[PDB]
RNA sequence: GGGCGUGUGGCGUAGUCAGCGCGCUCCCUUAGCAUGGGAGAGGUCUCCGGUUCGAUUCCGGACUCGUCCGCCA
RNA sequence: GGUUGCGGCCAUAUCUACCAGAAAGCACCGUUUCCCGUCCGAUCAACUGUAGUUAAGCUGGUAAGAGCCUGACCGAGUAGUGUAGUGGGUGACCAUACGCGAAACUCAGGUGCUGCAAUCU
RNA sequence: GAGAACAGAAAUCUCCAGUAGAACAAAAGGGUAAAAGCCCCCUUGAUUUUGAUUUUCAGUGUGAAUACAAACCAUGAAAGU
RNA sequence: AAGCUCGUAUCAGUUUUAUGAGGUAAAGCGAAUGAUUAGAGGUUCCGGGGUCGAAAUGACCUUGACCUAUUCUCAAACUUUAAAUAUGUAAGAAGUCCUUGUUACUUAAUUGAACGUGGACAUUUGAAUGAAGAGCUUUUAGUGGGCCAUUUUUGGUAAGCA
């Protein structure tokens, strides 16, 4: 039935794609670092694209992963930025959901003229207890079908907790 | 037979015109196909026909081919 | 509709080995362990297999035959209450005591125990069981840590240290023991001795009992139930060590029942297969049910 | 090695050859049969890259001719003083050993450096002697 | 030009097989070879070290040397009009014991057992093998087996 | 018949797995002696596939010209 | 007979969808002082066995299940092939004699066995 | 395949499926999934001394390769390599 | 050609038995790779053409892709399967079994490895057939343009062609 079927936030990953290396990358990394409380990780570019202007391996994006109640707090701040309204398209078939926001001023960092303005992509990964079965090195296994997270369960949880409503489209 | 006999002149070598004992382009005989199609265990396709087998899952064998199980 | 595998895929699929499918054996490591120099013809190669489950430490001495692996002697951590250790059956010192127990047990049953007494007075120094002259060589054994991560401070090396001080000749270097400084390539013996005698749990016991008492009631509850304070665990490790060096003889349990007595209940509880005729009756009833126009 | 052999028929137009121990660049190749029975002979007309002289040669086609290694390298000017260019390599290396060009290329380069463009110089190496052949201007990275 | 390399024409010979690729099982490493054993040679394409040449695939030889990870085997190779002796150093993944030899040794020990037990009576042991003799007289009955008459079948198209 | 080279804006050429030059058309500018600058408008890179992060670029095929040969009987 | 540790053969063991699991054991699970490693104690490291749970892992069962394995006088002595003839046929090719002998197909059955040590109502 | 501001066919992040349909300098063919692939750490065994063996083969040479012996090293907890 | 050492064997262009190895012939494509014919059912934030539509990530047909279940035909440089003919080894006395000597190798260890001492097993001594003697050495001639037939097979339209 429901002894330990309770959904929880596995992680919150915050992604910023400035698109080109340098001062803008460092400023976005500083914004991510002060928001998370952790140092962020920059991610290299896989392939050279002329239209974007990117070459291979210039650390073109910066992202951070936060777990636990701190991640829950930043998700609360993101949802009150989004006014607790999310599209049905935002949720995925696996049960994970994300949204994208513009500027950290709405998050309330306040503005420095040097640092500029950078928007963010918030993504929440949802799992039940017992997810260690896939992650552990010894006796790695696949999770059973009933215990899997799904879109209907995650939208029901998102309606019940955070007292939010989903948009029909 | 006359159409195949006219077509045989365009070919080298020797060819024979044989009236087959099968029903159409299938591989069963005429009375075998007749006693198969009186039951509902054949079901038509675009030009060919799909046949029932005693293997497989019963749910799929009942959503297809309903008249034979309507016994 | 999405998670569907074709018959071609399932026909061309090659399964791995069963232990690899279960995720319990690294065969790349197993080949390098159990193979022998072919000029040593039928000489067995012996593995100290150390495995860590929850609530247990498993130590075995295992050689390999074609029909399967063969165990000389095994020593688990749940038989440490016989030697006086009741709490912390998976800590680093429990791994040490289990290694010491399996070492003393193997040298006793091989008869190599009156010689090669091992490290009687332990101090945390790094040394190996050297060969005594004009006599037999010490028993040589190699670790099998399995899929477990090699890490400075891991308790597979505590099991190694216990087995090495027990008198086994196990080849090892000292750079994975706790207390190994990385920048100065030397081993600190007093921290390793503190870990052998449980210093890392007793120091935590003190530094958590002085401030946070609800945690001190949540964990270490059995220590209060058996009135074990912080300083006495050192001497109960010492008494456990001398009890092991007294008798590792391994009296087994009395099993409370017989094999067929357990087998009767478990055979009653296990589910059985459905035969061909009743399967045919089942599918005939199903045809008469759904396809019989309800 | 500095130079490597090749066959006359393997040679083709706009390639480098060694004629009378000079690095030369071919402008003309022509093969004519010696006698009806015999093999064709290759006539080669080439221009020395450094001096600009015209040197020709005729050989058997199966004969092997010497071929230099020519490397063209890209540098930025620092100064033109006393007829010796000072250049600057990628990773910041600097050479002053190159003598300035003496012709209309040198005159145009001198006027361009006097009126202050950023000039990109191509210098070639072949058989241990060094010279500058052409200059452009950097359209970006001003 | 022509091409005769060391592993020329070895495509299907050194393919692995269907659905038994991957690492090799531990019985080949746990098997024990002694000097004088008779072994079959079949190369394993997964192991590139200690490989035999394509001539010795399916050849049977005698062990003369045992080293750390390999075995020295003696083969007789027909060169011209005589056989030459060839010594091969092969890793143990490419060899296995010949089963005909152990069958013959089983025949030797059972044969010695028969001779030993029948020596106590002297009953003309007859220890040599004999081939398939012609089958002797018998009486076949028709009780429930009356003969059925068969005839050739006429011709039909059957398409 | 075969071989070799060839084909990229109006024109002319380049090359790294569409550029500039010269023209042009506009806008400025300049006593000039001379003009200069900025912008444009400009291309199935011969073509078609495949290859490749990506093809001018690599490869397969085809086409267009230009060339050189086709002997001794 | 169940479970664990180490295995042998490496699908009769895999895959898909459901159902069940007494006891014990595994497992999920609780914690970050210490050793250690991460952007992130998620993995890894360490501590407790305490706060809990069979929901998952795992094991077993079900399915005219997919796959896989075995057998057949099922196809079929068919296809192919070694030897022979001053056999047939313009040829292409084909019969016969003495021998060897498939694969697909069809049908029937099956769905892990087992070694060492420990432990269990 | 399903998602996430700018961000779209292709930028980065997340999950699921995935027997290799990728990659391993190059031609092609083999081989490889807790790897032989990708990333990281440490190194110089791409070292010394001469023998034996395999292929081509006259059982000559050359090239390439295989398994050892005697040292001296690298790496790892170690078996080993 | 000269022989030499021996006297029925440490033989054999052969079969049988036991045991290997192979990827051709055949077969297969509702099995992987590649080629390929025809409809059927679906997918359009997810195609293109028309017609109806103010337009519409509109509608209705049609045509292309992709998926699903089928269907027709193929492969020297494709393959799950897989012959026939050829092909490796063994069928003992230089063997088997018992006991215990050596070593500087090897093992935790008289543990094992190799070679041994002493003892037991003989004419059905280890399948068939035949043996015409078996084994060994030296020296030297000529030759080093070939061609034809059956079967397999390559280039070529073919050839008394290559």
């Amino acid at each position: 039935q429901n002894p330990m079927r309770d959904l929880k936030i596995e992680k919150l990953v915050l992604n910023i794609s400035v698109g080109e290396s340098g001062d803008r990358l460092t400023r976005a990394s500083k914004v991510l670092e002060q928001l998370s409380g952790q140092t962020p990780v920059q991610s290299k570019a896989r392939y050279t694209v002329r239209t974007f202007g990117i070459r291979r391996n210039e650390k073109i994006a910066v992202h951070v992963t936060v777990r636990g109640p701190k991640a829950e707090e930043i998700l609360e701040r993101g949802l009150k930025v989004k006014e607790y309204q999310l599209r049905d398209r935002n949720f995925s078939a696996t049960g994970n959901f994300g949204f994208g926001i513009d500027e950290h001023i709405d998050l309330g960092i306040k503005y420095d003229p040097s640092i500029g303005i950078f928007g963010m992509d918030f993504y929440v990964v949802m799992n039940r207890p017992g997810a260690r079965v896939t992650r552990r090195k010894r006796c790695k296994g696949t999770v059973g079908n009933s215990h899997k997270t799904t879109k209907e369960d995650t939208v029901s949880w998102f309606k019940q907790k955070y007292d939010a409503d989903v948009l029909d489209k | 037979v006359e159409g195949l006999r006219r077509a045989r002149y365009k070919f080298p070598g020797q060819q024979k015109i044989i009236l087959s004992k099968k029903w159409g382009f299938t591989n069963l005989d005429r009375p075998e196909y007749l006693k198969k199609r009186e039951a509902g265990e054949v079901k038509d396709d675009g030009a060919f026909v799909k046949f029932l087998s005693k293997k497989g899952s019963l749910e799929n064998n009942i959503r297809e081919f309903p008249e034979y199980f309507a016994a | 509709q999405k998670d569907a595998k074709s018959s071609a895929y399932s026909s061309r699929f090659q399964t791995p080995f069963r232990r690899r499918r279960e995720g319990k054996t690294d065969y790349y490591q197993r080949k390098r362990l159990v193979t022998q120099h072919k000029a040593k013809y039928n000489t067995p190669k012996y593995r100290l297999v150390v495995r860590f489950t929850n609530k247990d430490i498993i130590c075995q001495i295992i050689s390999s035959t074609i029909t399967g692996d063969v165990v000389l002697a095994a020593a688990y951590s749940h038989e440490l209450p016989r030697y006086g250790i009741t709490h912390g059956l998976t800590n680093w010192a429990a791994a040490y005591a289990t290694g010491l127990l399996i070492a003393r047990r193997t040298l006793q049953k091989l008869g190599l125990d009156e010689t090669y007494k091992g490290v009687e007075e332990v101090e945390g120094e790094y040394e190996l069981t050297e060969a005594v002259e004009d006599g037999p060589r010490p028993f040589k054994v190699f670790l099998d840590i399995g899929l477990q991560r090699t890490t400075t401070g891991a308790r597979v090396f505590g099991a190694l240290k216990g087995a090495s001080d027990g008198g086994l000749y196990v080849p090892h270097s000292e750079n994975r023991f706790p207390g190994w400084d990385f920048e100065t390539e030397e081993i600190d013996p007093e921290l390793l001795r503190s870990y052998i005698f449980g210093g890392h749990v007793s120091q935590y016991m003190e530094e958590l009992a002085d401030d946070d008492e609800e945690r001190f009631s949540e964990l270490f509850k059995g220590y209060l139930a058996d009135d074990i304070d912080a300083d006495s665990l050192e001497d109960i490790y010492t008494s456990a060590h001398e009890a092991i060096r007294a008798d590792p003889a391994f009296k087994p349990t009395e099993k409370k029942f017989t094999k067929e007595q357990y087998a009767a209940e478990s055979k009653k509880y296990r589910q059985t297969k459905l035969s061909k005729e009743e399967r045919a009756a089942r599918v005939a009833a199903k045809i008469a049910a759904l396809a019989g126009q309800q | 090695s500095a130079t490597y052999p090749m066959q006359c028929s393997a040679l083709r137009k706009n390639g480098f050859v060694v004629i009378k121990s000079r690095p030369c660049k071919i402008v003309d190749m022509s093969t004519s049969k010696t006698g009806k029975h015999g093999h064709a002979k290759v006539h080669l007309v080439a221009i020395d890259i450094f001096t600009g002289k015209k040197l020709e040669d005729l050989s058997p086609s199966t004969h092997n001719m010497e071929v230099p290694v020519v490397k063209r390298n890209e540098y930025q000017l620092l100064d033109i003083d006393d007829g010796f260019l000072s250049l600057m390599n990628m990773d910041g290396d600097t050479k002053d050993d190159v003598k300035a060009p003496e012709g209309e290329l040198g005159d145009s380069l001198q006027t361009a450096f006097d009126e202050g463009k950023d000039l990109m110089v191509t210098i070639i190496s072949a058989m241990g002697e060094e010279a500058a052949i052409s200059f452009k201007e950097a359209a970006r990275t001003d | 030009g022509k091409s005769h390399g060391y592993r020329s024409r070895t495509r299907y010979m050194f393919q692995r097989d269907f659905r038994k690729h991957g690492a090799v099982h531990l019985s080949t490493y746990l098997k024990v070879y002694k000097v004088g054993d008779i072994v079959d040679i079949k190369a394993n394409g997964s192991i590139q070290k200690g490989m035999p040449h394509k001539f010795y695939q399916g050849k049977t030889g005698v062990v003369y040397n045992v080293t750390k990870s390999s075995v020295g085997v003696i083969i007789n190779k027909m060169v011209g009009n005589r056989y030459l002796e060839k010594r091969l150093n092969l890793r143990v993944e490419h060899i296995k014991h010949s089963k005909c030899r152990q069958e013959f040794l089983e025949r030797v020990k059972a044969n010695a057992a028969k001779r030993a037990e029948a020596k106590a009576q002297g009953v003309a042991v007859q220890l040599k093998r004999q081939p398939a003799q012609p089958r002797e007289s018998r009486i076949v009955s028709t009780e429930g087996n009356v003969p059925q008459t068969l005839a050739p079948v006429p011709y039909e198209t059957f398409i």
